[PDB]
Formats: structure tokens, C-alpha cells, sequence
């Protein structure tokens, strides 16, 4: 809801699973867990764990900022409305098909109809890394390099003690191989755009889209099935802890999909992932903070 | 039409290296217009219309031809000929000028005919500047050294 | 003068414009300008091409005032490199060196002018 | 106290490297050996695994029996030490207009190589490509403390310092035995972004 | 204890070198075989690979009893001096040869010295026919001085193999002073002479000057 | 086994040599052939590249029994000492034939010589109109001297053969007497008496008291 | 007095600058200096511009003070020698010798004396 922060990567792996690959972007549940990961070793946490279940504070996942905050693409928004030329608008269907970010300057127009030949972000490379002289040692390592320009901004809440937690994340960094040159970046706290912040709703029964990935509460989940539009993308792997000697798995969450356009948004949780007989919470933060599409 | 890209190599190496790089010249093949084959490397992007036609029966048939009925020109005759289709400014051309018309006078003087129909028939496809008829000379080249490896 | 587009094709038309030995009809069509007399000039400029790579242009220019010299020089002992050095224009082009990079693009037009030379007869 | 101090280097290369990577295709007279890059600018890189991995083998011979290491770098079990403290970046190659001025052509020179076999004399040429002399790269390494730190913060310092003294004596790259390497870190300061920890004593420690 | 001596040579040259480097389509009236260089400065570079392989071969021919084959079948005394890649100890092990880089620039610059490379013009004459084929290579002149150091690490697995590593570099060194180190040195070229020579440990504790004997 | 022995001989030189140079800017009314030298003493050098060419190119005529037309058609007794490009086991190959300084800087300093390098004017005279063509070409002066180092290996291969191959080398030595060294030759230029012959080793075991007879026969 | 950057275009002056035989119209505007009365000239520096390359300076001022000798000498034999050494300021440059790299630059303008007299008829 409140001011943009906007970080600057330039190297950065971002999971998808594997090692061999790395999204472009993070989402909610990835910067939440290295905050509580931050907040942690400042001896600091409790202070965010009473303020990370409020209504006051939001997230959001990141999304390219090529002069201009961006936006995902709506799941299925832009209607069927031509029945000429088949050769070839098939294949203008094979490269929007895989775009998934539009610019606030247009996003209206993608709801109103037009093609918007997708721009680049961070050619990903895939570099293969090794460990000399031992049995099995060729793993390889996918790597997003950011275009010169483009950054993340997650959208929170402007807090303090948030913006005190994420100029540490500058020098820890997000991501995959941080400790071996990755997710370095620099935050530089901007504000939104004022046709931005005019549809950053959060509770606005209308035909809403998603601008993070959020696992209802149980109450909404029932009716946010029937005109939704989602994506499900299996929130899974090991949960990270300084108290087990023992890599766990985190119990995948299965989300929606920053994108999932929807009607009626629903409200969210923070989703104890953690594994049986396990100390400590895997918070998994899943809320949603909306977008109206209309509106 | 359809398209295609293959990939050499080499021994030992993982599958999923070999099935990737593959994946990234088809999608590369697909892009050249629509209907092209991607040999080895995103930048041998020919249509099939001048890789069946020209490159794999009738310039590599010509190569082959010279460099069987001979002993002189060796393999280092061919390689320097790789640099010289490799790089072209327009300085190499006048380069190449001077390289095989050295050549045409160092040889025996009983299969200068032979040498000379194939200079200035390779001279001719080097200076046609559409670049059509000189990158296929490259991958031809690539086809005869990989034949006669040892 | 001459740009870094065009030098080759300079020298490509200068070979064609220098005249032959339209006499003597023993392989007719023949240069009076020599091989021998052509590579003395371009030994000149190939001792230069070369230490253009090491050296400075700042100690260079005591020779390169010395290709002025000898471009007249052997143009003076034979006429057929007195044509050579008015159709090629050489002494023009001396004359513009300047910096490394056209020291380089003069050398790469001598060599130029030995290869069509080969070329063509 | 919390703080993040960092080591701003600035590297220097006074023999070539040769970092390699993904091997695409040799392409007959094409490089057999082409070094890693950064694929937007195409300037050579050196990535931070690489120099990760390499000042621990060298501490892991110096300070080797662990307990040093494990705090420094990581370590998969040991629950202690996991995400060891130690937050490292690619190289950036900062003087690429300075190389520039001195005069150059392109920033990674090719070297050209052979093999000769023992028995039939015969040759077997590489193109080993290399990153030229006297480059230098941006150098950053975020030493992290902690409330569990400050007992051992000196004695950490007493090891990245020797970390960097041995690889101005080992090679930091591929094929080191036959050149390729001797980097030199030079203007190595200590200075402390989000913290509070004073960096005074330290910054003699270096020179 | 972890160690590593550094030996501070100073390779002069006598009949100067030609290590070949880019032997690609040079220029037409240029050079034919230019020696390896620097990008920085021009400057000729014994590098260290050359160093390298020319010290193996023939310390190869003296230090093995089997004739080997391959670089994999030395013995243990130059697989671990030299590395080996089939050996599972003798990876990476105890040598590091440094390039270089033309100690003597100043110097050669105060006499009549033009250029740091000479170029020698030199031909064939084809046997029957007797006909000349020139050639124009490039060479390093003959007063040049070289900057070389070696790293010999000591990583604890040896104990006593240090003593007499240095008979096998002394006599290494030796070696190459009799044979050529690189390029067309049957002809000529080449003959390096090592002097100078200087151990001195720069991280560990080891004694050199009980050593510095060996090296006199 | 393995030994490296080293023939310290020294060229004289009789009416000396020319080995020519290209020295493109060397002037214009002066000297239009060079001589070669050693770059940072401008003394005259002789080149073991002209030393190794004529003891193939010489030896063509007393150890072929078949005419060559190429090197690698030789028959491998100059092979095993030269060397081959198209044979297996004779490719790097038992002569390391060194560079030759100029070695009495003092003894013709100390004679009535100016410069190193006489320079001879030449005159081709053309046989009808008479009319000249002069050059000036430089060459090392008559009484000249050489330090002739030549190192022979000897590897695990010559059992007996060390003997074989130095009947060699004093075949090829001793018929650059009888010829030139390269330059013109036909006019002067050559002639040279290689004194003090003399085989000692520096690497290995080699008994060569059994070798300076032959040397010095 | 002449630089590395002009002593070519000095001579090339100085050559046009000198007269000719206006009268005698059998192939006029010749000199009146002759081709051998320079070579006499050069033969003096031609033999110091390779001396300069193997001997020091410091033995070599025994003759550059003799090129001031004869110089003199044969300009007062013949007025056509005597007006070159006027024109090509000769006696004025040779007077201003004073390391390797002037006398080399001299034995050079010498050189470019010789080679636009033989250009220029």
C-alpha cells in the first residue's frame, strides 16, 4: 500500500526448485523469510513477528522496474475479442504466451486488448561450477543478469523498522548462492506513482487481481475458486534453521499466483509450513495485496 | 517446411548439457525466419534451401573433389582459409587475392589447372557480398577438416 | 585521401587505371611496373605496419617523414613507379598520417596495392 | 552489536586468468577455451564462487585441523554454521577505461598453446584465452558480526587477512601451474556499512 | 608446516628467443611468426607454460627410468614436482611457474636498442631446383633479462622430500641452459641463461640459507 | 642413459662473409645489402640457421644415396642428426647447432680496423653499352672470429651410434672449407677454417677421449 | 635549422627554390646543378648515416667537423654547388649536429635533396 522499494541486483538466482534455474522475480514468501532470517541474527525478531501479523503492513513480490514500476500479467484477463489470418496469430499466441509482466503505462490497455511485445529482463545464464578433485562434483548453477536498468521493488508497508531490516538485506542479499556472489543489491526507497496507489486495494469486492501469491483463509477459499483465474506454482523446500543439524523439508504450500485475477479478493494467512516435531515456525507468508483491474 | 538444429559433441559429455544446447538452436532455427537448420552454433543459420542445395552436395562436393585428387594443399592450406572466411574486412579480401594467387604459381605445374578452376571459384564466392554464398564456404570447410580428422 | 571503407577498392581501381605493355606481345597485357620494384616500396611500409604495433606514434615520425623521401625517390630512378605513385595517390596520402590509425590504414594500402598487383598479372 | 563491515579491494592481475565456464563449441579455429564473461557488457567476470573456493583450499591447508572454517564459510551440517558469515561478490573489471587509455585492442587477450606428445613429436595446439595483465576488479567481501560474534571477530581478521596473503601467492584462476595467475589486492580497506564496529585497528592490521 | 619459497631467477638471453604466439594470416610484407606478446605494452613474455613443458621434457629424459609415453607416466619424482592428472595424490602438486615480463627495459633502452624484438629475414632453398622461400620471424633480442620466480609449496604430505626436490629444479635449470626453451632453437635461437637464483620463503618457516647452498 | 656433449670449435673466417639482411631503411647512396647483427652490439653474427642449412644442403651430396628433392627424403643418418618433419622417431634431432658471435672484438681493435663491417662497392657491368650498376654490400672482415658452440645429445637410442654420427659431422665441417657459408660465394665470400675442433661434455658421462682423434685427425 | 616533421618539405622547397638553366632550350628548365656534383655531396653523409647506427657519437665528430670542410670545398669549386649550400641551408644545419639523431636527420635531408632533384628532371 505504502512506498515501493525499489533494489538493484545485477547478479541474482532465484530458485524454481532446482539449482539449474532461476525466476526473475522472488514473490512475498521468499523476502518475508529473509527478513525473519534478518531479524533473527539482530536479535530483533519478536519486535517483527508482533508486527508481521497486523492488518497495518503489506507485501509484495518483486517486479521489474524499467523506469517504471511493472506489473504480472492478468491469468486469462484480456477477453477473445477475429477470425482471420490463423498462420500467424497462433504464433503471435507462442510469444504472449510466455511474457508475464506488463508496464503500469499500458496494463489497461492489455485488459483493453493489444499485443505488447514482451521487453528483456535478465537473460539468464547458466554457468557450470564445480569442486575439484572429488567423486560427483559438477553441479550447475542458472544465474538471472539484470538488463542495466531493471529492479525489483517489493511494496510494503514504509516502516522503520522494515526499512532498517532491508538496508541490511543490501549486504546479505536474496536469493540462491548468496555467500558465493549472488542476490547482492542496493534499495533505494522510492514512492508509487499516483495511478498506482489508486488501485492498491486490499479489500475491494470487485473484479480484483492479485499482485502476490496468497493462500486464502479457508472461509474464502471456497468462493474464490469459481470465477478465479490462478496459477499454482508448489511453494516447497527445505526449511532453513540454526537449530537442527538436520536439513528438513518445508510442507509445500501450495499458493496462487501473483497475476491470478479474481472477484471478491479474500484475505490471507502466514502459513506454519514447518515440519512435524520441529521448534521454531516457517512463517510462508501468504496475504494478498490486490491490483483493481477496472477500478 | 520444418526446421532443425544439431550439435556436435564431444565424447562423455551429459545428456542434459547435449539436449539443452540443441534446444537453444532449434528455438534459434526458429527464429531465423521460420525455416532454417542451426548447425553446431546459433550463427551457421542457413535455410534448407541453401544447406541441402548448396552447402552439404554441392560446395562440400567441390572441396572434396579438389582435396582428393592432390597432395599439396594440405590441411594448413584449409585452415588459413578458415580465418580468412572467418574475419573478411575488406581488407582480407585483397589478402585472400594475394594468398591463393601465390599458391597458383607454388604449385606443380601439371595441376595448375586444377588449382586455378578452384581459386577463382572460390575467390568468387568470397567477394559476392550478400553474405549468402561466403558463410556457407565456412561451414563446408567445417564439414571437410571434421571428415579427415585423424 | 582515403577512409577506412574505401582503401582496398582505392587500390583495387589504381592497378586497373596504371597502364600494361600494350607492346610487346609475349603474355600481352603485362605491367611495366615490376614485382621487384613494387615490394622495395611496400618493404618501406611493412617495417612501420609492425612497429606501429609497439611503439608510440611519438617516436615514429622521424621515418614516416622518410617515406616522402624514398615514394619520390624510386619514383625518380623509374618511370613505371612514377605512374604508380600518381595513380595510387601515394604522395597525397603521405602527406595525412597524422596518428597510429592511419599510419595503419597507409600500411594496409600498400599491402593492398601488392595484392591486386599479384592478382591481376 | 550488529554490523556488517566490509573489504573494498581492488584487484589486480600481473599474469593473465583463465576462468572458464560453459564450453559451447569449438568451431575449428574458435577459441577451445573461451573465459567466463558477463553476458550483458561481455567483459570478463570473476565470479565469487570462484574466489570463495578458493581462499578456503589455501586456509583449509593453513588452518586445517573445521572450527576457523566452518565459521568463515559455511558448512552444510553443524548447525551452528550454517550460512558462514562470510557474503562474498563477483569481480566487475572497474578500470575498463583505463585500459583504454593506455591503448588496447579488447580486454581478453588470446594466447595461443600447445601440447607435445613424448613419443611422436607432434603438437597439439590449444587457444587458451586469457583476461589481460594489470586489470582490475571491484573486490567486496561483507564480513558479517553478530551478537554471537565479537568474541572471535579478531581472531576472523587475523584469517581473511592471511586469506588474501595466499592468494598473492597462489593463483586464483584455471591452469595456475603454467602462469595464469598472481593477483595482487592492493588499496584493501576496511570500511563498516549498517553497523556500528570500530574499523580504526583494523585498517593497520591490513598494511 | 605450510610453506612456500619463491625462486627469484633472472633469465638473460644469449642467441634471443622466438616463443611463437599468434601465428594466424598476418599482414603480407609483415611478420611471419611474431613472438608472444603483452597487450599492455609490447613487450616480449617468456611465459610460464613454456617454462614449464620444456622443463619436464627434459628433466623427462634424466629423471625416469621407463620412457614414458604420456605426461601421465613420469615417475613420482616429476608427476609430483609437475602435476599429474592421473595420479590420485600427484593432482596439483608443488609448482607454480609465474611468467616473464622483461626485467630490462630501462636498461636495453640506455644502449643503441631500438625495438625490444628483432626481426631476422631468413630463407630455404628447396633442394633440387634451388629455389628460395623467405621468411621474416620474429625474435627477442639477445641482452634481454627475464623476470622469473617459481612457488614451491610445502603442504605438509612430504617431510623430507623437500631436499631434494631442489637437486631435480637446480638440475632443471641446468638443463635448460644446455637445451634451447622454446621455438626454433635447433637453428639457433633460444639459450637461456639463469641468473641469480635466490630461495626465499615468503609464507611458512622453512630454511632457505641451510638450502641457498644447493643453488650457490 | 642420457649425456649432452658440446663441441667448442671456432669459425675463422678467409676473406669474410656476407649474410644478408633486409635493413629496408638503411639509406640511400649507402649500403643496400646488410649484414646481420646482433642487435645491441652491431657486431657481424653468423646464424646457426646458416650453419644447420648448408650442413644439410652439403651433406645432401656425400650421405644420400638417393637425391632428395625435400627435406624428410633424407636418409637417416642426416635425419637422426638434423632432423624430419615427416618421419616418427627423427623429428627433434641430435644438433643444436648455437649462434656464432663475433668473438676477437680486441684483436681487431687492436689492428688498424675501424668498423666491423667493411662495405665493398660492386658494379655489375653490363655487357653491351657498358654501362654500370652499383651496389654496396657489407660484409664481416678477412680475419674474423667465431665462438662455434654445437651441443650433442645423446639419448637412450645411441648405443653405438655416437661414433657413426661424428664421422658425420667432421664431413660436414670439413667441406664448409671447401665452400661458403652462404652470401655469394662464387665471388670470395666464404671460405672459412673452423680451428680448434675440440668435444667436451656438459651434462651426463661421456668418455670423449676416445672422440678428440678423429676431431683432430 | 629542421625538425623531424618538416625537413623533407624543407628540401622539397629548397629544390624548387634553386634556378635553372632559363637559357640553352634543349630540354629546358634544367639545373644547372648537376646529378654527380650531388652525389659527391651525399657520398660524404651516406657513409656517416651508417655509421651512426654502429659507433657511437663521441668518435664520429672527427668527420661531421669535416663535413663542414668539404661542403665548403666543393661550393667553391662550382656556383651551382655554391648555390645549393645557399638554398638548402646546409652550412647553417650542419652546425647544429650535437648527438646521433640530428646527424641522422641530416644524412637523411641530404637523402631528400637527392631524391626531388632526381624527381623534379
Amino acid at each position: 500500500t505504502y512506498k515501493l522499494y525499489i533494489m538493484t541486483f545485477q547478479n541474482a538466482h532465484f530458485g524454481s526448485g532446482t539449482l539449474d534455474s532461476s525466476k526473475l522475480t522472488f514473490s512475498a514468501d521468499r523476502i518475508f523469510s529473509a527478513l525473519v532470517l534478518e531479524a533473527l541474527k539482530m536479535g530483533k525478531l519478536d519486535a517483527f513477528l508482533a508486527e508481521a501479523n497486523q492488518d497495518k503492513f503489506t507485501l509484495t513480490d518483486a517486479f521489474p522496474f524499467q523506469f517504471g514500476p511493472f506489473l504480472p500479467k492478468p491469468i486469462g484477463y484480456p477477453k477473445h475479442d477475429q477470425s482471420v489470418d490463423v498462420k500467424e496469430v497462433r504464433r503471435q499466441a507462442k510469444l504472449s504466451k510466455k511474457l508475464q509482466f506488463l508496464a503500469l503505462e499500458n496494463v489497461d490497455d492489455y485488459l483493453n486488448g493489444e499485443l505488447f511485445e514482451n521487453e528483456e529482463h535478465a537473460v539468464i545464464d547458466t554457468v557450470t561450477k564445480n569442486q575439484p578433485h572429488k567423486d560427483d562434483n559438477l553441479y550447475q548453477v542458472a544465474t538471472t543478469r539484470f538488463s542495466n536498468d531493471t529492479s525489483l521493488y517489493v511494496i510494503a508497508n514504509e516502516s522503520d523498522l522494515l526499512n532498517e531490516l532491508m538496508s541490511s538485506l543490501q549486504y546479505s542479499g536474496l536469493g540462491g548462492k548468496r555467500s558465493s556472489g549472488f542476490g547482492r543489491f542496493e534499495l533505494d526507497i522510492q514512492n508509487i506513482p499516483l495511478e498506482l496507489s489508486d488501485r492498491l486495494t486490499k479489500n475491494h469486492s470487485d473484479k480484483v487481481m492479485s499482485l502476490t501469491t496468497a493462500l486464502p483463509v479457508d472461509a474464502d477459499l471456497e468462493e474464490a475458486m469459481e470465477d478465479g483465474h490462478y496459477l499454482l506454482t508448489k511453494s516447497s523446500g527445505f526449511a532453513f534453521s540454526h537449530a537442527t543439524n538436520e536439513n528438513y523439508r518445508k510442507q509445500d504450500l501450495y499458493k496462487f499466483a501473483s497475476g491470478s485475477t479474481f472477484s471478491k479478493t479474500f484475505e490471507g494467512q502466514i502459513v506454519d509450513v514447518r515440519p512435524l516435531d520441529f521448534p521454531h515456525a516457517v512463517l510462508n507468508y501468504a496475504k494478498p495485496l490486490f491490483f483493481k483491474l477496472e477500478v | 517446411t520444418l526446421s532443425a538444429g544439431i550439435g556436435l559433441f564431444a565424447d562423455k559429455t551429459p545428456i542434459s548439457l547435449m539436449a539443452h544446447q540443441t534446444g537453444e538452436l532449434e528455438e534459434a532455427a526458429k527464429g531465423n525466419e521460420k525455416d532454417s537448420i542451426s548447425l553446431f552454433s546459433s550463427d551457421y543459420t542457413f535455410k534448407f534451401d541453401r544447406f541441402i542445395t548448396n552447402v552439404y552436395d554441392d560446395k562440400l562436393e567441390q572441396i572434396r573433389y579438389f582435396f582428393n585428387h592432390q597432395d599439396e594443399r594440405g590441411k594448413n592450406f584449409i585452415y588459413k582459409l578458415i580465418e580468412l572466411l572467418r574475419n573478411h574486412d575488406r581488407m582480407n579480401m585483397a589478402r585472400l587475392a594475394y594468398y591463393l594467387t601465390r599458391l597458383e604459381e607454388l604449385t606443380r605445374e601439371t595441376d595448375r589447372d586444377k588449382f586455378k578452376t578452384f581459386k577463382n571459384l572460390f575467390y568468387s564466392w568470397y567477394t559476392n557480398k550478400n553474405d549468402k554464398d561466403r558463410k556457407e564456404a565456412e561451414l563446408a570447410l567445417l564439414l571437410y577438416i571434421y571428415e579427415i580428422r585423424k | 585521401i582515403l577512409t577506412d571503407e574505401n582503401y582496398v577498392d582505392i587500390a583495387e581501381k589504381a592497378i586497373l587505371k596504371l597502364e600494361r605493355n600494350t607492346r610487346n606481345r609475349k603474355n600481352p597485357d603485362a605491367f611495366f611496373l615490376t614485382t621487384s620494384k613494387l615490394r622495395n616500396l611496400l618493404s618501406l611500409t611493412s617495417t612501420l605496419f609492425d612497429e606501429s604495433k609497439v611503439k608510440e606514434y611519438d617516436a615514429l615520425l622521424d621515418r614516416i617523414a622518410y617515406l616522402r623521401v624514398q615514394f619520390v625517390y624510386q619514383a625518380g630512378r623509374e618511370i613505371a613507379v612514377k605512374d604508380l605513385i600518381e595513380k595510387a595517390q601515394i604522395l597525397e596520402a603521405l602527406k595525412e598520417i597524422k596518428d597510429r590509425e592511419t599510419l595503419q590504414r597507409f600500411c594496409r594500402y600498400m599491402e593492398a596495392l601488392v595484392a591486386y598487383f599479384k592478382f591481376y598479372g | 552489536t550488529f554490523a556488517k563491515i566490509k573489504f573494498s579491494a581492488q584487484i589486480r592481475l600481473e599474469t593473465g586468468l583463465h576462468i572458464g565456464g560453459s564450453d559451447a563449441f569449438a568451431a575449428i579455429g574458435a577459441i577451445n577455451s573461451p573465459v567466463i564473461k558477463d553476458p550483458i557488457t561481455n567483459l570478463p567476470i570473476i565470479p565469487g564462487s570462484s574466489l570463495k573456493g578458493k581462499m578456503r583450499t589455501l586456509l583449509a591447508k593453513v588452518y586445517n585441523e573445521s572450527d576457523i572454517l566452518s565459521r568463515l564459510f559455511g558448512n552444510s551440517k553443524d548447525k551452528r554454521f550454517k550460512m558462514g558469515r562470510l557474503i562474498f561478490r563477483d569481480a566487475f573489471l572497474s578500470n575498463a577505461d583505463e585500459l583504454d587509455s593506455l591503448g588496447v585492442r579488447s580486454y581478453t587477450e588470446v594466447k595461443f598453446e600447445n601440447t607435445i606428445d613424448r613419443i611422436t613429436a607432434e603438437a597439439n595446439p590449444r587457444q587458451i584465452e586469457r583476461a589481460i595483465r594489470n586489470s582490475t576488479f571491484d573486490f567486496e567481501l561483507i564480513y558479517e558480526i553478530t551478537d554471537e560474534n565479537e568474541n572471535q571477530v579478531e581472531e576472523d581478521f587475523k584469517v581473511i587477512r592471511d586469506g588474501l596473503k595466499l592468494l598473492e601467492l597462489d593463483y586464483l584462476g584455471g591452469s595456475g601451474s603454467r602462469g595464469y595467475g598472481k593477483v595482487a589486492f592492493e588499496n584493501l580497506k576496511a570500511t563498516t556499512v549498517f553497523g556500528n564496529y570500530d574499523v580504526k585497528t583494523l585498517n593497520e592490521l591490513l598494511t
